[PDB]
Parts: C-alpha cells; structure tokens; sequence
RNA sequence: GUCAACUGUGAUUGAACAAGAGUUAGCCGCUCCUAAGGGAUAGCUGAAAAGUGUUUAAAGGGGUCCCCGUCUCAAAAGGGAAACAGGUUGAUAUUCCUGUGCCAAUAGUAUUAUGAGUUAGAUGGUAACAUAUAUAUAAAUGAACUCCUUUACAUAGGCUUUACACUCGGGGUGCGUUUUCUUUGCACUUUACCUUUAUAACAAACCUUGGAAUCAAUUUACUUGGAGAAGAGGUUCGUUGAACUCAAUUCAAAAAUUUGUUUUGUAGCAAUAGUAAUUCGUAAUUAUCCGAAGUGGUAAGGACUAUCCUUGAAAAAAGGAGGGAACGGCUUUGUGCUUUGCUACUCUUAAUACUUGUAUGAGCGUACCAACAACCGCAUCAGGUCUCCAAGGUUAACAGCCUCUGGUUAAAUAGAAAAAAGUAGGUAAGGGAAGUCGGCAAAAUAGAUCCGUAACUUCGGGAAAAGGAUUGGCUCUGAGGACAUUAUGUUAACUCAGAACUGAAACGGACAAGGGGAAUCCGACUGUUUAAUUAAAACAUAGCAUUGUGAAAAGCCACAACUGGUAUUAACA
C-alpha cells in the first residue's frame, strides 16, 4: 500500500548452504509469474534482468 | 420463546465466538460456541486445496489419525498428482536434453 | 471489577475486618467507622 | 457410550478386567424389549436384546462375580 | 447499454461532479474493467486484480503491467530494441 | 526521469525495463475519500491546511 | 435480629444499624503467545540527571566440536489444548451432587497380552485415491539438513443449505368458556454434549471413459470447454449430525456373501432424566410423552459475483512433504570393532510389577449491583456510563400502537378544593398575514395503487416537480405451484387483477407521514468545526498552479549533545 510499484517474489538457491531462499525485488512492467530472472555480469540482456 | 444466556465467558460475538442455540432435555434453550472454521490443506505450487486430506483445527489435527493427514503417492499432501506429473516430465526431458547437448557441443 | 488479583482481594477482606465496631468488653475498663456509599476506599 | 451388535464382542468386552458392572432395563410393551448396558471404566456399552429371556440367560452366564444394577 | 444516451458507465457518478472529468473517468474506467486477451492461454480472461497487476482467470498467472491497461508503448519499444541486435 | 544527467561507476547495478504501474497519476481523482485512503497507508501528511 | 441517627412526608420498611453465615474448577477465564506497543543489554553521548536502542558485541538456544542467535514485559473482546446434561443450597455452582465423558501428561527397568516384520522396514485401487474397527482405528523403517502448510484475516450485493425461532392442521392428556351460540379456547405432547459420531443427502473440487458447431451444458446473477465440454461411470473435501435400509431379525433366492418379505429400535446416550398428569401413604406408586406440513425473523455455512492510485497483522503452537545417517538376537577369539558357531526371533501399542525424593492434575479470580437507589456527577441527583439474548397482532417494518412470557404498580410527600395567574395542551363564526424586524408559533401537506409531470440541465438529472384520481366492509370472478394417471386426478403457500352489492359518500377512518411554487445572492458537491451564547457565506475537498530537492558532503524538519523523522522512502517521489 505504501509503494507505488508492485513487488516481485524471486526464488534463488543458496550457494554456501543447501536449499531455496526467497528475495523481494521491485517489479518491472511486463514481468510475470514463472519468469526466469538473471542477475550478474554474465546475465543476458532481457527485461527485468 | 425464552432468551438465551452466555455460558462460555468473554460474552461477545467476535469471529471466534459464534454460537448455536440448542434446546435441552430439560426443555431449556441453551448455547454452544462452535469450533472455528479452518482453511484446507493445499498443493503448494498451485495454491489450491487437495483431495482426501481432512480439514481440521491444529488441535484436532494433532489428535487426528495418520491416514487422514496426507496422501500415499509420491510427494503426498504437499503437492497434487497433476503437479507431480509436470515435474516428472520436466525432470525427464531436462536430463535427456543435457546428455544430447554434451554429445553435440565439440 | 468482578475480576481481581490477590492483593486487592486481601485488602478488601482486611477493610471489611477493620470496619466492625469497638468491642464492649474493652470499653468498660473513639470509633472510626466507614459507610460504603458515603466514603469510598479510594484504592 | 457405544452400542454393540455382536454377542461374541459383547462377551469379549465383558471378560476384560476393566468391566465393573452390568445394568439391565426392560421397556414398554407394544411385545417387550430389553436394553443391557455394560460398564467398563473406559465406557458404557449397550446391547439391545429383543428377547428378555435370552438377554437374562446371557447376563447370568457372563462373569457371575460382577455387580448387577437394576433401574426399577 | 441503451439506458443512457451518451454518459454510459459514469452514470453511477450521476449529476454530481464536473462533466469533462466524468468523460476523462469514463475513458479510464472503460480501460480498467475490460477483460483482455491472455498471451499464454488464448482466452479473453485477463483482468486487473490490483493497481499494477493483471491476472488471467483461466491460466492463473499474474502479469505486472500498466495502471489502467496491460501495456505502455515504452516497454514495447524497449523490448523490440533489445530483441533486434 | 527528472531530466537530470549523471555520471556513475560502470559496476553499479540496475534492472532492465521500466517500473510497473505506469500512468498511475493519470486517472482523475474523483473525491476526498480517495485522498483519505491514499494517505491512510502513508502518513499524517494530509490534509495540509 | 432490629429501629438511636439516617431512610429530604409517614415507616413496623431498608442498599440504614448489630450479630452471624456465604464465593469449592485438570475441563470456565486469567495464566501461554505475539501485535500496536513499554523497559533494559550491547554501545555511544551527556558534570551527573538522563538521551538513545545493534548504532566499533569476545552474550542466549539446538544438534553431536558444529549449527542457530539481543533480551524482556505488552490483548480478561486478537491467536489459543480440554465438558456437558439433569438435580441440589438461606445465599455458589460448567466448579457441589449424580450420570456420562473429554484432555494434557504418563520415568527407568522387568514382566505380560495386541497387531506388524524376519528365516532385515506391509499392502489395495487404471485413476483421483484408499487400507491397522485391537476393550482401545494403536505402530503403515527412517537421522542430519531442507521445503511447505494450518494458525491467518477487507468491504458490498444477491442466490442457496441447515439450525433455532415462528405458524397452521390431526390424534392423545388435563384445565377454561358454555343463558344462547361454540364438533371450542388454552396448557402439555421434552431430548444435550459425547461415540476417527455411523451412514444418507447436497453446493463444490478431482479422476476414468467419452470426443462435442447447427455450439452445447448452464445460474437469480455469468459461467465453462480440444490446456477436453456435454454424456456415462466414479472418487474426495466441506457442510451436516440418526437423515436413509440405518442396524438387528424372519422366511425365500445367489449362498451349502448379496436381494425381497416379516418382526424389532426415539442409533447408542434415553428415560429411570424432564413435563403435563394420576392415585395411595401423611414417603411411595400407577398412567403419559407424536403424525403431517408451512412462514422466513435470526445466525452460521457454501458456491460465487462486484469494487479500491485501500487488496485488508503477526508469532506462538501444530501438521505434511523432500532427503537417505543407521541397523537382526545369542556366543567368542583377534583387533566398541572383526572372523568362527547357533537361530523361534525383531518391532509395536495397552495393562501389570519392581526400583528411582513423596512419579496426576500448579496458582490467582469466581458474592452482588450494573443504575428502574449499588458506578461518576460533594447526594438513594429526571444527567452521563461499554456488550450480547430479542415473543403475538397491526404494517413496508425489529417504526408507532395494543398484547402474551418476564417485570412492575416506586419514584423527596399526601389529602381537599377548583378562581385568578402560570405552564403543557385543545378548540374556535366571518375574514385570511391586513399583527410583527421576521408566517415565529400552530396548522395545512404526508402511505399505497393508477394517471400525469414544465422551465431548465454539465443530458446524469430536475422529480415525490407541478397537477389529478382512487383507497372501507362484504360476496364473488380471473391469474401465478407441487406431486401421478395419458387428455384425467391427488394436493400447498400466498400475492396480484377484475365485477357486483352495501353505507349519514365513509374508508392511508387511530396510526405513521413533504407544505408547494416564482426568483435572487453566496458557497460547486459528500465532508469538518466555536464541549456550556457561533454550523456558516469559514475550513477540508477534487481541479488548476507554483517552488525546492538526484541522497548519507541531498531537500525539508526534529534533538542539549550524540542523533533522529520524512524513510519498509526515491522525482508518477
């Protein structure tokens, strides 16, 4: 309610530990549930990366 | 008829304090506070209620017999059979693809 | 109100105990008496 | 309370040491009918016998040590 | 429908409130409550479920979009630009 | 989006595409009740007087 | 008991006064948990007092050296483990009593019984999914480490299902009216939790078959479908809570386990308890307790639908899934580990015994009032003061009006008189605002059905405009269902529309209930405000517009200082 922007729930996998971790990202227009999102230097150019 | 009186203490009609009047063997109209409505067990990835599994308050769910709490096949009461199928198919295809790509690359 | 805790309970019984008039057997060898509506305990 | 539909189960419950007493009552003639209520510490079991004579014979034959309770 | 001569859905607001604003509201409100076509499943069931969020009923999938309709031009132009190279 | 130009380090991150819910301030605000609900989840910044 | 004072009159009365008595909980609350919050630690500032609260941390918990990781108080209406019925006292009772139950536990070792598995970890069902009925539905290999889910949520609108309530009609009991008339009026005809409650029933969900356009199925509402509908056959959840062959029995057929007929049962609880009775003794017995159905007032559920530049707490607590650490009993060398030899055993609930501090149920609350005198207003003060239960007739109606159940007939006085004057009221010939700053006051108007409705307007309204008509009682006429015989029957609620007759032309017969029109001026609007002389033309408001500000060395503001707030922020700010 405070934010003007939708939030996006993104699941990442732990790398120093086992199991799945959830982060809270700010949504971008055209983002969707079941989308694969990439983050990093070696990420490809695409919306919401 | 007669009016009712509260019996259960904390005499308010809140969401957890909802009531059925009943007439007794003494012919008296008395009151019972019913147990609260409880959400159903669900498929996690679909976010929807699942077959077979009883819907019970956590007190009743603690006493409940073990057959009632879950489903026998695969990932049991956590996810549904259609969800399980999709994951099995996907898991099968990805391994097949992985080997073909390894053969392909050089 | 209806609900109370041990210290209040004890004190009220104490005040009740206290209120009773002076005994006449002592007298033959004064009083402060409380009336509930007119004088409140103020606890 | 739980009703019982099998004489063999009724006897098998009766034989347990948790049984304390048996209670008998016979109801209104329409033809008469007999409710025999058996008292274990855990529960009061009821068996409905159409014939009083059968019910009474079964009750006498069962454990003659245990207390018998009569409502009239 | 044929009830109103030309006001339409802002007839709910009636005689109260300035007319030009009611016309502006009419355009937004018409866009807001339309059932849009879902790209994923091929049915016209995509509705706005919260301010930036549009869910299709049939396939149960939430697309993040514009405020009053699914898409702005801006995102499309960006999307095409990324695709072309 | 203010029009400001800025020079920043190359390694600083950002997220591809535009923020969701575009056009938010372009629906006409009908009434005072709408303003009450908007500020209800924000703070005691309204009415200004 | 009682009458000194008080009980603004009397008083034997009393919430006054004196003496005593009275509040019993594993199951009802608090008690436990976190929230909005409060207090501290770590620090750091401040002469100290204090200001702060992870912000330069070598501080609390779990496993078998590792992994988590500030603490604590804060809801008697959020979350939350578990009990009801009848009876009982001078005053309490979910607590005493009687019955039935339910809940959390319940250590060690040894016996015993209960089912599993063995020569080490069950099965069914194509499927969705199911399966331990032992007194007792008890155990259906599983460690670290994980991943989920219940807890757990807005508002509005209808539809639908049940319950309680209400009603009508029949039989049965007793009581009432009873000149005359009444095949009558009334009362009573009761049934709880609990038993993975057992089943039936139904809105949904899911699955097998099936393969749909000439679209069909289909709700009050629109919904659904090749990402598989209708159809056909299942299965589940949730409501519910003895419905329905449900269970037992009989005789006939499959059969030397299913279906039809007979006999039982308020499913057990359950009648012995309740209730109306009925006799007898002067405490005991007897007789009774059930067939049809409608109304839709409450509440709960369900499937939904619609809206928000608003999408509407959390944790404690509990459950499910992934994973695959570990692994027979008896005997012994060698080195807990390994080779030799043996095989009713290994698990698992419950009961029992013996040992181990005394191996079951903590603690506090529970009276009465809740203002019609117990609370606050200096006081038995016409003021104020939070929540739920909600009967009949009338009706749109839980309004107003009268009535049954329950309550009351007391209000700081009484009597007698009846003029002025006062005050709350009525009513007035002819006129009709000419009185008075002012139509102020009062009255007129008002409900339904049928007609009819302008200037003007942002075309949405204006609007109940204006302006008309009708409305009782009675006896009918017409229209709207459900079942089952192939055009004919059996049968229920009520609402509508029309025609006569009728009467002091009277009927929204009390009752509730708008005065209207022509205009101007101001403010657009819903909103807000001078508690106790002020509701508006003032404030807010949408709309229009401006300014500053790109971030920890920013804007703007707060702090003594350190530091905060805007900020869980980010120029659509």
């Amino acid at each position: 309610p405070g934010r003007g922007a939708p939030l996006a729930k993104v699941i990442f996998k732990r790398t120093e530990k086992y199991g799945k971790k959830e982060e809270l990202i700010i949504a971008s227009e055209g983002m969707f549930t079941g989308q694969y999102i990439s983050c990093g230097t070696k990420a490809p150019l695409s919306v919401g990366n | 008829a007669q009016r009712v009186h509260y019996r259960r203490h904390n005499h308010y009609n809140t969401k957890s304090n909802k009531v059925r009047p009943v007439r007794t063997p003494g012919g008296k109209l008395t009151i019972h506070v019913v147990k609260k409505k409880a959400g159903k067990p669900k498929c996690a990835d679909c976010k929807t209620a699942i077959q077979g599994v009883k819907a019970l308050r956590p007190a009743d769910n603690y006493r409940a017999r073990r057959k009632n709490r879950t489903v026998a096949r695969a990932y049991g009461g956590s996810i549904c059979a259609r969800c399980i199928r999709e994951r099995i198919m996907r898991a099968f295809l990805f391994e097949e693809q992985k080997c073909v790509r390894q053969v392909l690359k050089e | 109100g209806s609900i109370k805790r041990f210290r209040l309970k004890q004190r009220l019984g104490k005040c009740r105990r206290q209120n009773r008039p002076v005994p006449h057997w002592y007298r033959l060898k004064n009083t402060k008496r409380r009336h509930w509506r007119r004088t409140k305990l103020g606890l | 309370p739980k009703q019982i539909t099998d004489i063999r189960k009724f006897l098998k419950i009766s034989r347990k040491p948790d049984t304390t007493a048996v209670i008998i009552m016979k109801k209104k003639s329409k033809t008469v009918i007999t409710k025999l209520k058996l008292r274990t510490k855990k529960y009061l079991y009821t068996m409905v016998f159409a014939d009083r004579k059968k019910a009474e014979r079964i009750e006498n034959s069962l454990l003659p040590s245990l207390k018998r309770i009569y409502y009239p | 429908s044929r009830r109103t001569k030309k006001v339409g859905l802002t007839g709910k607001y009636g005689t109260r409130y300035g007319s030009s604003l009611r016309k502006q509201i009419k355009k937004i409100e018409l866009m807001q409550h339309a059932k849009y076509l879902c790209t994923f499943c091929g049915k016209t069931a995509t509705k706005r479920t919260c301010v930036g969020i549009w869910k299709c009923k049939k396939c149960k999938r939430k697309v993040c979009g514009g405020a009053w309709s699914l898409t702005t031009p801006a995102a499309v132009a960006a999307k095409s630009t990324i695709i072309r190279l | 989006p203010s029009g400001a130009k800025k020079t920043i380090d190359a390694k600083a991150r950002a997220m591809v595409g535009v923020v969701g819910a575009g056009g938010r301030i372009d629906k006409p605000i009908l009434k005072a009740g709408v303003a009450h609900h908007k500020y209800r989840v924000k703070r005691n910044c309204w009415p200004k007087v």
